[PDB]
C-alpha cells in the first residue's frame, strides 16, 4: 500500500525532555544505523510533510533512455576497391560509462530492455553529389546465430532474425525485448571462471578469463545499407539507446570510484586516485 | 478494456480540479500481446529500509541502549 | 530479567559451539535467514543430497597475525571452505550446490589496545587483477586462494613480466579491491569490531545468486573482507600485534547431480 | 466491439500487477472486413504428441513390458 | 495379466538403475528388509548423518574373469566399497557407521554355456589365514582387499616364511573358507546364478550385528563369498571364459560422530 508517491511520515512535535531513554547514543559495531528522527535531538514542531520520493523509487532512476553505443556504416560507390562497410555490434551495456554506472550500483537486475535507433548521415568525400533516401536494416542476431560475412550475402535473408528496416529521416526506430537472460536476473557481477581447470589436461586446454559468463549473453546487432553502391558514397551513424523498462535491482554495491577499464572490473594505473584536496579544518 | 487511473496533480489552478476540489484521472490501454511492450506503468511501491538499515538476530528498540 | 544482555552468544550449528562474550547482537545479512530450496523455485530434477549435520557444522580457517602494517584480508566462501571437512568432499562430488552461510570473526584483545576492524561480506566480490595490459586475465590457481585467503595491499603494483605474467589479483584497500571505495563500502551486510566493545562480529548470510541452485568448483558467491578501518596501537611500543581469527559454518546447504570426484589445478 | 484479452506477464514490478497481485489486458479490433487480414491472434492450443509417438493398434502401459 | 513376470526386475536406490532380465525373483536376506535405527533402539546421542542418495545408490565394483580353473572370490563389504564414491568419503570420517545392502551380482552367457555360480551372503564370513605357526596372524593391509577382493584356493599352502611371514588368508573353497563344508553353505542368505536360466542373483541384506550401529574401518559385517559349483564347459575348447561382475548398493546408511579424516596403513 506503501506507495512510491505517498508523503514522508509528517514530523511530530516534542518539548523538552531528562529521560533514561537514550536515542541519540548507537554503537556501530551492531551494524544497525539507528533510526532517529529530528525529532529527537531537538524540540521539533509539528510539521505536515508533503514531500514524496515519487521520482528517486528503482523504476524512475532508470526513467531516461541511456546510449548504450554508436555505430559505423556506408554505402561507396560500386567501383569501390574496398569492401561495402556494415558494423556489427554484440549487445552489451558495458561500452560507455554513463548507464554502466547507474546499473553497477546493484548486484543483479531484471529488465526488459527497450532498444531505440536514432540514425544519421553526411556524404563522405568532397565531391558534390546526391543519394536517394536511404533504408537501413539492422538485424537482431540472437546469440549463436550466424554473424553476417560480406554486406550481401544469405545471412540476412532474415528467416527467423528479428530485423527492423530504418528508412531515412523519420520517427528513430523502436523495439522492446523482454529479460533475455539464461538466469533469473542478469548478474551486473560474476566473480568465478566459466571452466575449471582440471589436473588432468593441459594448462591451455581449459583455462579462461575472471568475470566472464555467457560467450553471448545479449546478442549481436548486424546493421547494413540496404540500397546498392551509389556513385556518391555515404556514411552513417547509428546510435542505439537503451532504457530499462519494468526493472527490478538486488544488493547495493558501493558506486563505481576510479575511471572503467575494460569489460572486467579492474582498473588502470593513474586513474586510481579519484578524490579532491580539503583542509581537515576549513569550511 | 480501458486503464483510467489517477495521475497526482499539484492542485494546479484551472488543471481539471483542485483548490476548488475535483480529481484528475488519464486513459492507458496496453496495445501489444507481449507485456514486455507495454508501458512503464509508473505506480511503483517503497518497502521499509529495514532489510538494510535495522538488520539483526534481534529487534532493536531505539530509546533503549543500543549494545544491552 | 536476567543476564541475556545482547553481548553474550551461543552458535551450535551442527556438532561445533560458539560461546562469545563481548559479541555484539549479531547481523542477519538481509533481514532473510539461510533456508532449504522451496519446491517452487526449485530447478534442477533429481533428488538433492543435504550433508545435514555433516556438513552445516562450524569450520575453522587458519588464522591472520593482524600487526600495524597489516592492510586488510579477503576469502572467497564457496572456496574458502573447499577442503574443511566432508563440506569439502560434498563439494566437489556434484554440479551444483545452493550453500548458506554462518561467518564468526574473532579476534580479542585487552581493555588497553585500540582499532576496528570492518568486517564487510560482499555478495559478488569481483576483485581486480594487475595487469595494465589485458583485463580479467587472473589465474583460477591464483584466483581462488582457499583456506588461506589473499590480502589486500597498500598500493596498487602493476604486473610486468610478460614473456608469462604472474597473473595475480593487486586489490587496493581505500578501493575495496573492486575499485569502489571503502568509506562508502558500508552498504554491504556487515560488522566493525572495535576493540574497545565487541570481540568478534557474527554475519548470517543466506545464499544470494541470480540462479536457484548454482555451482561451486566455479562460481563464487559471498566474499568476505576484513579491513583495519583504525589502525593498531597498544603503549610506546615498536609494533603490536593481535591474532583475528574467522570460523565460518556451512548452513541450510543442498547440492545435485553425483558424478565422479573434481581435482582442481590449485597448484 | 473490443476484443479484450489477458497477456501473460511474468509478474514484472510495476507492470501493473505481480507480486502485489493483479492481472493485465490488451484490447484488440479486428478493422478489416477480411478475416485473412486480422493479425495472428498467437493463442494457439497444444496437443498430446501421442499421435506421432504412442501410435499402436493396442495401448501402452510404460510400466508394463513392451513387447509382450 | 501382463509380462510382469518374476524374471524381469528394474532395481533403483539412488540415482543408478539396473534392470536384467533373466533375474531370478530376489532374496531379502532374512524377510527383514533394510532399515534406519528407531529411536528405540538406538545408541550414540549425536546427530546421525545420512548421505541419503549421496551414498545409497548402486557402485560397480571390478569385474573378475571366469575360466575354467576358476576357484571363486570373497568380498568383505563394510570395506569391499571404502572408495566409491560419498560413500567412501562417508565411510571414514565417522567413528561409527551402520548400512545395509543390496548385491546384485551380474554374469550372463548364451544358452550353448552351462555352470552355476552360488552366490553366498555370509555374515561376520571370518576367513581363516594360512600360518600353522600362530593363528589370526592375518595382517590388515592384507586382510581388506577392498574394490578388488580375495578369492578361494583349491588346496591349503601353509606360510612357511618366518623370517618376516606372508601374513594372507588361505581360503580353501570346499571349507568355504572358514572351515566348513560348502555343501552345507546354503544356510546363509543366498540364490545360485544357474547359467541355464537366470542371468544375475540380488540379495537385499539388512545390516546385521551384535550392536546397534558399529564401526566400518574396523569391524566388518557381511560378506559375499561367489564359488562355482558346476564348472564352466562350453564345446570341444581348450578353455572357455564368461566375466562375472558384482554391483552393490549401500541402502538406509547413517553414520556417527565426525572427526578427522581416517587414512588406514592400505598399502
Amino acid at each position: 500500500a506503501a506507495t512510491s508517491r505517498d508523503a514522508l511520515p509528517n514530523t511530530e512535535a516534542s518539548g523538552p525532555t531528562h529521560s533514561k531513554e537514550i536515542p541519540a547514543l548507537t554503537a556501530v559495531e551492531t551494524g544497525a544505523t539507528n533510526p532517529l528522527v529530528p525529532s529527537d535531538t531537538v524540540q521539533t514542531r509539528h510539521v505536515v510533510q508533503h514531500r514524496s520520493r515519487s521520482e528517486s523509487s528503482i523504476e524512475s532512476f532508470f526513467a531516461r533512455g541511456a546510449c548504450v553505443t554508436i555505430m559505423t556504416v556506408d554505402n561507396p560507390a560500386s567501383t569501390t576497391n574496398k569492401d561495402k562497410l556494415f558494423a556489427v555490434w554484440k549487445i552489451t551495456y558495458k561500452d560507455t560509462v554513463q548507464l554502466r554506472r547507474k546499473l553497477e550500483f546493484f548486484t543483479y537486475s531484471r529488465f526488459d530492455m527497450e532498444l531505440t535507433f536514432v540514425v544519421t548521415a553526411n556524404f563522405t568525400e568532397t565531391n558534390n553529389g546526391h543519394a536517394l533516401n536511404q533504408v537501413y536494416q539492422i538485424m537482431y542476431v540472437p546469440p549463436g546465430a550466424p554473424v553476417p560475412e560480406k554486406w550481401d550475402d544469405y545471412t540476412w535473408q532474415t528467416s527467423s532474425n528479428p530485423s527492423i528496416f530504418y528508412t531515412y529521416g523519420t520517427a528513430p526506430a523502436r523495439i522492446s525485448v523482454p529479460y533475455v537472460g539464461i538466469s533469473n536476473a542478469y548478474s551486473h557481477f560474476y566473480d568465478g571462471f566459466s571452466k575449471v581447470p582440471l589436473k588432468d589436461q593441459s594448462a591451455a586446454l581449459g583455462d579462461s578469463l575472471y568475470g566472464a559468463a555467457s560467450l553471448n549473453d545479449f546478442g549481436i546487432l548486424a546493421v547494413r545499407v540496404v540500397n546498392d553502391h551509389n556513385p556518391t558514397k555515404v556514411t552513417s551513424k547509428i546510435r542505439v539507446y537503451l532504457k530499462p523498462k519494468h526493472i527490478r535491482v538486488w544488493c547495493p554495491r558501493p558506486p563505481r570510484a576510479v575511471a572503467y577499464y575494460g569489460p572486467g572490473v579492474d582498473y588502470k594505473d593513474g586513474t586510481l586516485t579519484p578524490l579532491s584536496t580539503k583542509d581537515l579544518t576549513t569550511y | 478494456g480501458a486503464q483510467v487511473s489517477s495521475q497526482k496533480v499539484g492542485a494546479h489552478e484551472n488543471s481539471n480540479r483542485a483548490y476548488g476540489g475535483s480529481t484528475i484521472n488519464y486513459t492507458t490501454i496496453n496495445y501489444y500481446r507481449d507485456s514486455a511492450s507495454n508501458a512503464a506503468s509508473k505506480q511503483d511501491f517503497s518497502q521499509d529500509p529495514s532489510k538494510f538499515t535495522e538488520p539483526i538476530k534481534d529487534v532493536l528498540i531505539k530509546t533503549a541502549p543500543m549494545l544491552n | 530479567a536476567c543476564g541475556y544482555s545482547d553481548r553474550v552468544l551461543q552458535l551450535t550449528l551442527g556438532n561445533s559451539t560458539i560461546t562469545t562474550q563481548e559479541a555484539a547482537n549479531s547481523v542477519v545479512a538481509y533481514g532473510r535467514w539461510p533456508e532449504y530450496l522451496r519446491d517452487s523455485e526449485a530447478n534442477p530434477v533429481d533428488q538433492p543430497t543435504e550433508p545435514d549435520v555433516a556438513a552445516c557444522r562450524f569450520y575453522t580457517l587458519d588464522t591472520v597475525s593482524w600487526t600495524k602494517e597489516s592492510r586488510g584480508w579477503w576469502w572467497k566462501l564457496p572456496d574458502a571452505l573447499r577442503d574443511m571437512g566432508l563440506f569439502g568432499q560434498n563439494m566437489y562430488y556434484h554440479y551444483l550446490g545452493r550453500s548458506g552461510y554462518t561467518v564468526h570473526v574473532q579476534c580479542n584483545a585487552s581493555k588497553f589496545h585500540q582499532g576496528a576492524l570492518g568486517v564487510f561480506a560482499v555478495p559478488e566480490m569481483c576483485l581486480a587483477g594487475d595487469s595494465n595490459t589485458t583485463t580479467m586475465h587472473t589465474s583460477y590457481q591464483n584466483a581462488n586462494p582457499g583456506e588461506k585467503g589473499g590480502t589486500f595491499t597498500g598500493t596498487f603494483t602493476p604486473d610486468n613480466n610478460q614473456t608469462s605474467p604472474a597473473r595475480r589479483f593487486c586489490p587496493v584497500d581505500y578501493l575495496l579491491g573492486n575499485g569502489t571505495l571503502l568509506g562508502n563500502a558500508f552498504v554491504f551486510p556487515h560488522q566493525i569490531i572495535n576493540l574497545r566493545t565487541n570481540n568478534c562480529a557474527t554475519l548470517v548470510l543466506p545464499y544470494v545468486n541470480s540462479l536457484s541452485i548454482d555451482s561451486m568448483v566455479k562460481h563464487n558467491n559471498w566474499g568476505i573482507a576484513i579491513l583495519p578501518l583504525a589502525p593498531l596501537n597498544f603503549a610506546s611500543e615498536s609494533s603490536p600485534e593481535i591474532p583475528i581469527t574467522l570460523t565460518i559454518a556451512p548452513m541450510c546447504c543442498e547440492f545435485n547431480g553425483l558424478r565422479n570426484i573434481t581435482l582442481p589445478r590449485l597448484q
